[PDB]
């Protein structure tokens, strides 16, 4: 592993060169354990007290889990107050 | 040698596990790891102490034995990569390793108390330890792959440290500009190492040194490709060492902490570019024109870094431009081909201005009790005034630092700048006398900084200036039980109650009844004067004083590691000339040592302020507008990209999404027409 | 914040269920009531014995460090021929007798300043004064100071002061016993401490003191 | 947000690139960024094990058995190597782990955050799917507001 | 052949009349596309030393379930050695030419046998060929140094 390098410029070099590679099997092994960690984490952290998607801040206002519950909320609750306003005018407010 | 270089791979990885534990601690269990608040501090300090002792041991073996170790391992072996991540122990590795570790340990001892009143504590030390990890991996690097790797990681850590105080948006602009500028240098380092791989096919620091002895003698390679490759390879050190094109990231780094001013510069990270150029000098002396380019960029930025620090209101920005001008001195030394004096000037500046930044932050933390918390108040060098009477050890440390930059031979650092100008004047006459002129300017602004900070009255508790101070000192009036039972609501006393009548004038009285209702007395009366900081601030300043006194006298170790009186007295004369010009302008009359006849004649010769009214205007507008280069880069480089981004999303959304949407629009239209035909 | 609050009377003792003596109320760190003989009866002498324990433990800690860490470096391949109980007989400069008198001079200065602290607390004060800055009056054995508390961990920053002093004293009692083990088992085995550890860890049953 | 009334339009769209943050004239340093908060003496202990178990106990829905098997699952793979090399046994064991976890996650509480936002009107505790198998309470049509008060 | 992007066959560089091939075919460790640089004859002489030391210090790579990376590392570094010996014998001094090209032939047949040993996942033949290929790599390094 010892190589003495002769370069005229600065100094001599004592390069080691430990050529190595994670065994072919060990790459499958680290994939195996990481799929195990993914499995464990999916199960356990799905079984966790998820503090944002439980409260009346999210599930109360809208909160179906989509990305449009805000927009259908602010597009339907004004129609809800227009409906309530018409039903108010139906009894002469 | 037999068993100590095989375990040289740990000196990047030893700081690493405490940012690993903080990065999984603060991100997962913030109350837990913040309950262990001061323990990760001492753990980072202890791991950096291990790296310090091991780097000192490697330095002792480098000064004893002349050898280089290149303990390379394998990283990827699939095809032409065969990549390595090994650790290259030259004397430059030893210099850079002790330069990282000692400054990092002292900044961590400082930062235990700098951040001790900060809610953001452990993520700062995670950034610190990961930065020390990255920079020690950068200096122990056997190939341009790993230099590139830890180079960009150092740039990321610069982004994180400058945008540490993330809640203030000027630090947000600062850290974005910083990381983008570091990526403009990263750009050049990329197509510079790829150009070297096209010219060599090396990707190793070993084989470049034995290919560039005969690569230029070949016919396939072009000299134009080699010089543009070396210039792009130099674009990286421009961004790290804050050279003239890519310098606009450095003075905005002030909005983060003062330890990152002591560590991002005057230290490791601006020494990354110096390390890179000095490591690649065996392939920079070979390419003929790049040496002149490095000399040119250095000699352009030394006039920029000098003239910028002349009129800074901020202490931290002024010391930043001082750091940038000394880094320009280092690049001017690297353009000399000086393999020795460049690194020695790097050592003495990186131990001098680091002390200067810690003294500045001690000044700042003393001023925090006066002005509260504000950088336009607690970092404004104008209203610092004088702190010799209050914080004496800070005064001595800051003074030894500023004399270490002003070039004082016996009790400060001068031999570095002596070697700079000695290697400068026998090189080219254009570059030399302007370098000595910038040295005189450097002594001028550094002594200006020292006089505005420590010498004179305070400028903030001064009874001519602060009205709350005059209201607080005089709890009772000058007559006691006369003239008032105290008077509040002092009316418009233009006549001063003298019943003065008026001659021909515009008006004397009117319908204007405005009473100057002043504030009261005997309330928050104390106004606690700036006392000394604790032991964790003085102790790195004492150790850095011991450094800058110890390095400042270094039958010498100039050759085994890697005009005498006239030039020395000329440099001391132009430096003391800068001392004298700053001294007659800023040192007040009651404490100056000069004769009052000459002191009276200074203002008697210069009471006009007409031939000064343009000079002071031009210098202040230069140092305030940053040579207009900040405004030009924010006008035609980043807002040019903003206009290009808006034009390009116009072309996207309107006239290539327009075609795709228009296919369906046309199908709707032909359907509606052919329905009704 | 910085008061050196003692341990409660219902503290853990060296011998559970036993009565702690009346001269070990808990003012000192590491107070677990260890007094089968009662050598700390006189409190004016128990102060001196507390200082004795503190300095003894600090020296034993630095010493056990200087024995085991450099032996780990020797096993790693840094230092040659290391053996702490033969590291005084081996060669240096200055003959080991000029070293001794220079040591006695310098340590005489240091330990004499410490003695002057012990006899009269404010005599040899350090951590120099600053304007409108009141350096706190320290205790004997815990001077604080810019030189010995530069991280300001003594006044109770990371943890309280009592638990930190108890950490010092307990870690250091353990180090005192470790050094006694060094001084005994390096002469009844004529071998290395780390070698003795690996030898006992090889076979804990038969590689004990009774083999020799 | 909610915005039961219609919101005020921003008359000043501050900039397409710069942030929505206040400027330096109104930025009180130290008390905003936290750079000069943390005056200690008000923080508490629970050092690194009285605050890990506090956090794990803060966010957890697991009983004694499930959770003990979760804590012993990853060491059962970390001992799958370095102690043996069983092969398919790890995968079959983790498959049965996931099957028994999903069977355990047919929990007795049904927790109305698991239901539709159309369920949220009022008195939803009297809705009891937690005990009533094959409910047949036709309310999920979601087209007209049902009074399910029985 | 319009300057940028020569197109079609994408050739490999040829052999300049050398007997450096197998002669029952060219060679079995030829990696298809690698960038050997036109540095110069001393540069090729040094890179022979460098890659010969690489295949020398391939010690810690050889082992069970690692033979494929041994084969890829062999093909890579031996392709570098192949083009560098092609340039060295192509710029030889007409008396150093024949013994060095015979040395290259008896090195490359050894590389062929080691590549076939590591290709069939047989560790005993891999090590039994790696012994005298370590001998010949030390021989070619001390020739080039
Ligand atoms: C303070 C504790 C101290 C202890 C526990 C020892 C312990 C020892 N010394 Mg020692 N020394 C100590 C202080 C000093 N020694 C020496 C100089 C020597 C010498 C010259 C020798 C010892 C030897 C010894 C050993 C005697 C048996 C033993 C290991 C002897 C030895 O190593 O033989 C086994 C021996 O020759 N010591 C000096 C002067 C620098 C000391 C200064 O404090
Ligand atoms: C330099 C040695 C030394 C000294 C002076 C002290 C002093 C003190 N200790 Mg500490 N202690 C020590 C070593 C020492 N300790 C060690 C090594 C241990 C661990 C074994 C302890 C464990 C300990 C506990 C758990 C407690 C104390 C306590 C005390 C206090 C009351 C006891 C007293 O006055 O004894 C004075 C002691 C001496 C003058 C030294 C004894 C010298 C004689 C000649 C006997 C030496 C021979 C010895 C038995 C050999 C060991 C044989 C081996 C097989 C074990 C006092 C401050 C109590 C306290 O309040 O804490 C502050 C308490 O609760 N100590
Ligand atoms: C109790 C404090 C103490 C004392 C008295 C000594 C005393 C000694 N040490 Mg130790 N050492 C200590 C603490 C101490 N060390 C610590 C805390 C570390 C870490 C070391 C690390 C250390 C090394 C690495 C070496 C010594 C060596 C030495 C010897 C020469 C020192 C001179 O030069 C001397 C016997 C040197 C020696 O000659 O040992 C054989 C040596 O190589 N020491
Ligand atoms: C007759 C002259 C005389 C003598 C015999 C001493 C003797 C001593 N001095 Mg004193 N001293 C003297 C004059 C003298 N001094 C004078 C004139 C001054 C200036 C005021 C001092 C100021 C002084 C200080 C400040 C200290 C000593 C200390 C010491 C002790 C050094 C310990 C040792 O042996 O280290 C070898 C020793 C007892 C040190 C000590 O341990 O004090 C208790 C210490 O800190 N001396
Ligand atoms: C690990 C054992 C240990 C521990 C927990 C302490 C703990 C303490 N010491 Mg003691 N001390 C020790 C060993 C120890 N010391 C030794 C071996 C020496 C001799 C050099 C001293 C000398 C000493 C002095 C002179 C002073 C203290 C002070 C202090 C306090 C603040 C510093 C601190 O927290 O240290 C933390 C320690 C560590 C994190 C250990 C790792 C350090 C590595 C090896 C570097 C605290 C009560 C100061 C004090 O109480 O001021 C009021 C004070 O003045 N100690
Ligand atoms: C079991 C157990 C438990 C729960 C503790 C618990 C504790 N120890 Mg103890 N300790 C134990 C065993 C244990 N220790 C043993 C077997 C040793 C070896 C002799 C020690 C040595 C030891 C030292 C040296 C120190 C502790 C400290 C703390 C904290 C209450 C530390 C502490 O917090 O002191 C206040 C401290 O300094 N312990
Ligand atoms: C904590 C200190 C400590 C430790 C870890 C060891 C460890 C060891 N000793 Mg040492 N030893 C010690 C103190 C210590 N000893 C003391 C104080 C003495 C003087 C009486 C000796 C005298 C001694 C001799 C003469 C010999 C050993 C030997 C050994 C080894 C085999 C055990 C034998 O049993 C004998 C152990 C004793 C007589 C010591 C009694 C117990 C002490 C007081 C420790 C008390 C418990 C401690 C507080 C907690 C344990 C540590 C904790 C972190 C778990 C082992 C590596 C043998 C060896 O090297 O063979 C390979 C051997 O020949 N020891
Ligand atoms: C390496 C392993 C990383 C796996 C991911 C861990 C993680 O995401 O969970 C974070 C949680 C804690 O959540 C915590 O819960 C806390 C809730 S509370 O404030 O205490 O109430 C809170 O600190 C925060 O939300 C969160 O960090 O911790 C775990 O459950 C990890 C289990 C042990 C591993
Ligand atoms: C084929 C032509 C597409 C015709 C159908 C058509 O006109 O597109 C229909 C679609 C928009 O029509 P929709 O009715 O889907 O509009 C969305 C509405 O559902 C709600 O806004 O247009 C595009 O998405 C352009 C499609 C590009 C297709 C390429
Ligand atoms: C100070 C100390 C050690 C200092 C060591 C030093 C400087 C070592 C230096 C070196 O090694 C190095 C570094 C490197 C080597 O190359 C050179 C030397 C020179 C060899 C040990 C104390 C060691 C001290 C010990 C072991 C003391 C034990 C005391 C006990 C057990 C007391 C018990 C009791 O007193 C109580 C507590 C209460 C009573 O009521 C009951 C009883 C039972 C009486």
């Amino acid at each position: 592993a010892v190589m003495v390098q002769q370069i005229e410029g600065m100094r001599d070099i004592i390069t080691e060169k430990h050529v190595w590679h994670l065994s072919d099997k060990a790459i499958k092994n680290v994939y195996m354990f990481y799929i195990m960690f993914t499995c464990w984490g999916c199960l356990y952290f799905g079984s966790a007290k998820d503090p944002f998607y439980d409260s009346e801040e999210y599930r109360g206002d809208g909160g179906d889990g989509t990305g449009y519950w805000v927009y259908e909320t602010v597009c339907i609750s004004p129609f809800l107050i227009l409906l309530g306003k018409k039903e108010k005018n139906l009894e002469m407010h | 040698m037999e068993h100590t270089y095989q375990y040289s791979w740990i000196i990047p990885f030893i700081p690493l596990p405490v940012p690993i534990l903080l990065g999984v601690g603060l991100l997962l269990f913030p109350t837990a790891t913040k309950n262990l608040r001061r323990m990760w501090t001492f753990l980072s300090i202890f791991l950096l102490s291990i790296v310090m002792i091991f780097s000192i041991y490697l330095s002792i073996q480098q000064i004893f034995l002349s050898c280089i170790h290149q303990n390379v391992w394998s990283w990827t072996i699939n095809n032409e990569f065969s990549f390595e991540f090994g650790y290259f122990i030259d004397p430059l590795t030893s210099i850079m390793s002790i330069l990282i570790t000692t400054v990092g340990i002292l900044v961590l001892i400082y930062s235990d108390n700098y951040m001790s009143h900060d809610q953001g504590y452990l993520r700062f030390f995670a950034y610190m330890g990961f930065f020390n990890t990255s920079m020690l991996g950068l200096v122990t690097s056997s190939n341009l792959i790993q230099v590139y790797f830890f180079w960009e990681l150092v740039g990321m850590c610069s982004y994180l440290l400058i945008g540490f105080w993330f809640t203030r948006p000027i630090a947000a602009n600062a850290c974005q500009k910083a990381f983008v500028t570091n990526r403009v240098g990263d750009f050049g380092l990329l197509l510079g190492i790829l150009g070297l791989y096209w010219i060599t096919g090396s990707f190793e620091f070993q084989d470049l040194f034995e290919i560039f002895n005969n690569l230029i003698l070949n016919n396939r390679v072009n000299l134009l490709f080699l010089t543009l490759c070396a210039f792009l390879l130099f674009v990286g050190p421009i961004a790290k060492s804050a050279q003239f094109p890519l310098h606009v990231w450095l003075p905005d780094a002030m909005e983060g902490p003062t330890p990152i001013s002591a560590l991002i510069h005057a230290a490791t990270m601006v020494a990354a570019g110096i390390f890179l150029v000095a490591r690649l000098l065996p392939l920079f002396i070979v390419i003929p024109s790049i040496m002149y380019i490095i000399s040119l960029i250095g000699i352009i930025t030394v006039l920029l870094g000098a003239t910028l620090a002349l009129a800074q209101k901020d202490i931290k920005r002024g010391l930043a431009y001082s750091t940038m001008s000394q880094l320009g001195y280092m690049m001017l030394a690297l353009g000399m081909g000086s393999y020795r004096s460049a690194l020695f000037h790097l050592i003495t500046h990186a131990y001098s201005k680091a002390l200067l930044f810690l003294g500045s932050g001690s000044i700042i933390h003393s001023m925090e009790a006066i002005v509260g918390y504000s950088p336009d108040k607690s970092q404004n060098m104008i209203l610092m005034g004088g702190l010799t009477k209050h914080v004496p050890i800070t005064k001595t440390a800051f003074l030894i630092g500023t004399l270490s930059l002003c070039g004082i031979p016996p009790l400060a650092c001068f031999w570095s700048k002596d070697e700079i100008l000695n290697d400068s004047l026998l090189f080219s006459p254009i570059f030399a006398i302007i370098a000595c002129s910038t040295a005189g300017l450097t002594a001028f602004y550094m002594f200006r900084i020292y006089l505005l900070t420590f010498e004179g009255h305070l400028n903030t508790y001064f009874l001519n200036y602060s009205g709350k101070k005059s209201g607080s000192f005089y709890s009772l009036s000058l007559w006691g039980k006369e003239e008032e039972k105290k008077l509040t609501m002092n009316n418009t006393k233009r006549a001063s109650f003298f019943c003065n009548k008026t001659y021909k004038i515009s008006n004397n009285v009117r319908n204007q009844i405005f009473i100057t209702v002043e504030n009261f007395g005997l309330n928050t009366r104390t106004f606690y004067y700036p006392h000394e900081s604790d032991n964790t601030i003085l102790f790195p300043m004492l150790i850095l004083v011991l450094f800058t006194l110890f390095i400042g006298a270094i039958n010498q170790e100039g050759i085994d590691f890697d005009e005498f009186l006239r030039n020395a007295t000329f440099s001391v004369s132009i430096a003391f000339f800068g001392i004298f010009i700053a001294y007659c302008l800023y040192k007040p009359f009651y404490s100056s040592l000069l004769n009052l006849t000459l002191l009276n004649s200074f203002q008697k010769w210069n009471s006009k302020r007409i031939h000064w009214e343009k000079l002071i205007n031009f210098v202040y507008n230069w140092s305030y507008n940053r040579g207009y280069i900040d405004s030009f880069f924010k006008t035609s480089l980043i807002e040019s990209i903003r206009r290009l981004a808006k034009q390009t999303t116009f072309f996207d959304k309107r006239i290539i999404d327009g075609i795709t949407n228009g296919v369906g629009i046309t199908s709707f239209f032909v359907g509606e027409v052919t329905k009704y035909i | 914040s910085s008061v050196c609050e003692p341990l409660p009377p219902d503290r853990p003792l060296w011998f559970p269920g036993s009565s702690p003596p009346e001269w070990l109320d808990g003012s000192l760190p590491g107070d677990f009531g260890f007094d089968p003989l009662g050598l700390g009866s006189d409190p004016d002498t128990l102060k001196w014995f507390a200082q004795a324990e503190l300095i003894h433990s600090r020296w034993a800690m630095l010493a056990v460090t200087g024995i085991i860490i450099p032996e780990c470096l020797e096993r790693l391949g840094f230092i040659e021929n290391f053996s702490w109980y033969d590291a005084g007989s081996r060669e240096y400069f200055a003959d080991s007798t000029t070293l001794f008198v220079a040591q006695m001079v310098l340590m005489g200065w240091a330990e004499g300043r410490r003695w002057a602290d012990l006899i009269k607390p404010g005599s040899v004060d350090i951590e120099p004064k600053y304007p409108h800055k009141v350096n706190p009056k320290p205790d004997v054995g815990y001077p604080g100071g810019l030189w010995f508390d530069f991280m300001m961990w003594g006044r109770g920053s990371p943890e309280p002061v009592m638990v930190l002093r108890t950490k010092e004293i307990k870690n250091g009692r353990l180090a005192m016993l470790a050094f006694l083990g060094f001084c005994f088992q390096a002469t009844y085995t004529s071998q290395d401490p780390i070698e003795n550890l690996m030898a006992h860890l090889a076979d804990p049953g038969h590689c004990n003191v009774f083999s020799a | 947000g909610l915005s039961q009334i219609e919101p005020d339009i921003n008359e000043d769209p501050i900039g397409q690139f710069e942030t929505n943050s206040i400027e330096m004239e109104d930025f009180k340093y130290g008390y905003y960024d936290g750079a000069h908060t943390y005056y200690e003496g008000e923080v508490q202990k629970g050092t690194f094990w009285g605050a890990i178990a506090d956090d794990i106990a803060a966010v957890d829905q697991t009983n004694g058995f499930q959770g003990l098997i979760s804590c012993m699952f990853l060491p059962a793979i970390a001992l799958g190597m370095y102690f043996d090399a069983p092969g398919e046994y790890l995968f079959i064991g983790a498959a049965l782990f996931t099957v028994v976890f999903c069977i355990i996650e047919m929990d007795k509480p049904d927790q109305p955050h698991n239901f539709e936002p159309q369920i949220y009107k009022l008195e939803r505790g009297a809705r009891d799917k937690l005990i009533n198998d094959y409910n047949t309470m036709s309310i999920w049509d979601f087209n007209d507001k049902y009074g399910d008060v029985w | 052949d319009n300057g940028f992007w020569i197109d079609g066959p994408l050739p490999i560089p040829p052999i300049y009349n050398n007997i450096v091939n197998e002669k029952t075919g060219t060679r079995t460790f030829i990696k298809k596309g690698v960038y050997v640089a036109d540095i110069g004859t001393k540069g090729r002489m040094y890179r022979v030393k460098k890659n010969a030391f690489d295949l020398l210090a391939m010690e810690d790579l050889i082992g069970p379930d690692t033979l494929n990376y041994v084969k890829k590392y062999l093909r890579l570094k031996s392709t570098f050695l192949f083009y560098d010996f092609d340039n060295l014998i192509s710029a030889a001094a007409s008396e150093d030419k024949q013994p060095l090209t015979d040395l290259a032939n008896r090195l490359f047949d050894n590389f062929e046998k080691l590549e076939d040993a590591a290709k069939t996942k047989n560790l005993a033949e891999t090590e039994s060929c790696y012994k005298d290929t370590k001998f010949l790599l030390q021989e070619v390094m001390t020739r080039m140094a």
